[PDB]
């Protein structure tokens, strides 16, 4: 078992990173006034995600544009975004199913996104749209990365990997309460709430906009 | 009578392990988050240990 | 036929005054199936020879194609069966019934992406005529014409189709 | 002549049969399989729809 388990362990920290993300950019956005000018609400049932929503978020920030480049996205999504994307001219059937780019703008297809729930069944999705390249992040060290050992009278062997990283948007300024510690936060407490932004108008640069998927 | 498949003795049979891969591709990347600049270096190696600069 | 499933599970917060937990990996365990099947066939004799021709003869001729259809049953029975009625599965099929909706266009979007992530891992469809008979009379453009294009139509998009 | 076919895919099961072995076809079609990966990779999916009107 070791060996295998050794093996697979590489690739592993990926999508612990990928979670740590989702959810820091879900506490930057979150219930701040301070964003407003970032964020877009399509909820209330009508709307669908086409062809034109897409544009008012893409021209969100007003003057400064193309800094945009690529688009998040979840599958039923991208499915939605074709079927209504079949001529009537040409054909059927010729095109089509995968489409990138969408409009002069890179896609990344991913099946796991936010997706809350309400009642009466009604999905929601989220698709950050960021095209930033980028926030930042860097590697930092430990010392003992790495490290093995044994019980000697029983019979076992052990593992562990304990990495340093320090990441954040620049971006918002990071604000010191309702944490313990420290360091560092949590997850979920650095979810919470309480951040505070100072630049602010444009330059972030992310947008998110919630919108339900077409009937 | 017969032989009666009730009789010989059937064996059975085994190969190696293979290893499964759970599946759920996680990418996100490339994106924000990039771009390692040199100050969250400042943070990153020792020493002037954290917490975090400003 | 074994497994190990792969690891997962959360980092965790390095902490002092308190100290770390090790963890685990499982098994599991897959199984298959052996089937056997025959069948035979005869005649008479002098029938054989008041008849001008042999039986025999021709039937030992035929003989070859028929087990075809016989292994097709098979396997529509068997995929008939792995989809049966086990929610285990539904998040690999799809109901159109209740009277709304054609086959047509977008449906066939929605069968495609069934699978989220990983797609392009399909290739061929099946089929039966009178569907593809309905494909092509909805196929038929505004622009062009009336009449140039067509009746059959491998592919669909960017699919075999059989 | 013998043969032997399955999808993995789904692991088989033993319930409700007599036997053994072959199972049938009839029985081979009752009822009582179970999975096991599962997400992905089968790979198959089949839908049922009503003809154009």
């Amino acid at each position: 078992p070791m060996q295998a388990i050794g093996s697979r362990v590489a690739a592993y920290w990926a999508r612990e990173m990928q979670k740590i993300v989702f959810a820091e950019l879900a506490g930057v956005f979150s219930n701040d006034d301070m964003k407003d000018n970032k964020l877009d609400i399509s909820g209330t049932a009508d709307g669908i995600y086409s062809a034109e929503t897409f544009v008012d978020a893409s021209y969100k920030l007003g003057d400064h544009e193309s800094l945009l480049t690529a688009i998040g996205m979840h599958s039923a999504t991208m499915a939605s975004a074709v079927k209504q994307d079949l001529i009537e001219f040409v054909k059927d059937s010729q095109s089509g199913i995968r489409f990138p780019t969408y409009m002069n703008k890179r896609v990344i297809v991913d099946d796991s996104m936010p997706v809350e729930t309400l009642e009466d069944g009604t999905k929601v999705f989220t698709s950050y749209l960021f095209g930033a390249g980028a926030l930042g992040y860097a590697e930092g060290q430990p010392e003992v990365p790495t490290e093995t050992a044994r019980n000697a009278l029983g019979s076992q062997d052990i593992l562990i990997n304990r990495k340093h990283f320090v990441l954040h948007p620049r971006g918002v300024k990071f604000t010191e309460n309702a944490m313990a510690g420290t360091t560092p936060t949590d997850e979920e407490l650095a979810n919470g709430a309480n951040w505070q932004r100072v630049y602010d108008p444009k330059k972030i640069r992310i947008v998110q906009f919630k919108h339900r998927l077409q009937a | 009578a017969y032989t009666k498949i009730s009789d010989v003795i059937v064996p059975e049979l085994f190969n190696p392990y293979v290893i499964n891969t759970t599946t759920q591709l996680s990418a996100f990347f490339q994106s924000g988050i990039a771009a390692t600049d040199d100050e969250l270096n400042a943070l990153a190696k020792k020493a002037g240990g954290g917490s975090t600069l400003n | 036929m074994p497994y190990w499933n792969d690891l997962d599970g959360d980092s965790q917060v390095l902490n002092d005054t308190d100290d770390l937990v090790p963890q685990k990996i499982n098994a599991g365990q897959d199984k298959a199936v052996l089937i056997l099947r025959g069948n035979a066939w005869s005649s008479h004799d002098l029938a054989a020879t008041l008849s001008g021709s042999d039986p025999m003869q021709a039937i030992g001729s035929r003989v070859a194609a028929y087990w075809a259809r016989e292994m097709q049953k098979i396997v529509f029975a068997e995929l008939a069966g792995v989809f049966s009625n086990d929610d285990m599965k539904d998040n690999k099929l799809d109901i159109s019934g209740t009277a709304d909706g054609i086959y047509s266009a977008e449906t066939f979007v929605d069968a495609s992406y069934k699978l989220g992530d990983h797609e392009s891992l399909l290739t061929a469809i099946g089929m039966h005529s009178a569907t593809m008979a309905s494909a092509v009379k909805q196929d038929l453009i505004e622009f062009v014409k009336d009449s140039q294009s067509g009746i059959r139509f491998p592919t669909y998009m960017n699919k075999r189709v059989i």
